[PDB]
């Protein structure tokens, strides 16, 4: 084994794996998801005595399962339900790669509402909800509302969180530090607006969001981690075993 | 937060 030396030895034998996934998103105006895939990546982190032969088990039928489009695997997986078998290396290493498209919690709903008020001003309501259980909390929030070229100023009135008028990055933007599954949240701004050449109308670009949560967007459930060593002389069940889920946001954006 | 994974 060229990824793992032979005399490894811990009194605690432990492990840790990281499901990282990033969930990306276009939603139009009217709800209509345009777009939306999920990137993850499962790493291991293995204090584990010996030459282990580890089983990683997760919902991949294709209750809880999911679809998995496509995904990559590290040199120590033995390719053929059918799960992965491997010897991992020592410490901290990338155990596999994968793409998902079908069925994807959307942690976040954007709804936002615009009203032009004449020349001078534009009304702007954004309402975010948690789509997600009510025990878990999502952190360092963040909802990015885009402003004209020619904005004169921004108030903004909002309950949860802090909020900014950006004048360089032209955009508002809203900070929430954190914030649990099923509840709503709103940031009322008024946009202050200059004179402009009347003909060329505002292409309003999305709201966008940045988030982190702490499951998996693709639904993606560690089952089990089967460590079986066969000369020395412990045994599945006096490994220590952690598992630990961060989503955060890609391109997550709502059309106005 | 990690969890235990049984």
């Amino acid at each position: 084994i060229g990824w793992r030396r032979e005399g490894i030895k811990y009194r605690r034998n432990e492990l840790f794996l990281d499901v990282l996934e990033s969930v990306n998103l276009l939603m139009s105006p009217q709800g209509q998801v345009l777009s939306a895939h999920v990137s993850g990546r499962v790493v291991m982190k293995s204090y584990l005595s010996g030459m282990p032969e580890c089983k990683f088990g997760m919902n991949d039928k294709i209750k809880q399962s999911i679809a998995i489009d496509d995904c990559t695997f590290h040199q120590c997986v033995r390719l053929s339900e059918r799960s992965i078998s491997f010897i991992p290396p020592d410490g901290e290493f990338e155990l596999m790669r994968y793409r998902t498209t079908k069925d994807i919690i959307l942690p976040f709903r954007v709804i936002p509402l615009v009203r032009e008020v004449g020349r001078t001003k534009l009304e702007v309501k954004v309402v975010i909800k948690s789509n997600f259980k009510p025990s878990l909390l999502a952190q360092k929030i963040e909802v990015r509302i885009p402003t004209p070229l020619n904005t004169s100023g921004v108030q903004v009135i909002c309950m949860k969180g802090k909020a900014k008028y950006k004048a360089s990055e032209n955009a508002i933007v809203w900070k929430i530090k954190r914030m649990a599954g099923m509840k709503e949240s709103q940031i009322s701004a008024e946009i202050e607006l200059l004179p402009t050449n009347d003909k060329k109308k505002w292409a309003r670009p999305p709201i966008s969001m940045n988030f982190e949560v702490p499951f998996a967007p693709s639904g993606l459930k560690v089952r089990y981690l089967k460590v079986f060593e066969p000369k020395l002389n412990y045994s599945d069940h006096d490994v220590i075993k952690w598992v630990r889920y961060i989503g955060r946001s890609g391109i997550y954006e709502t059309r106005c | 937060f990690y969890r235990a994974l049984m």
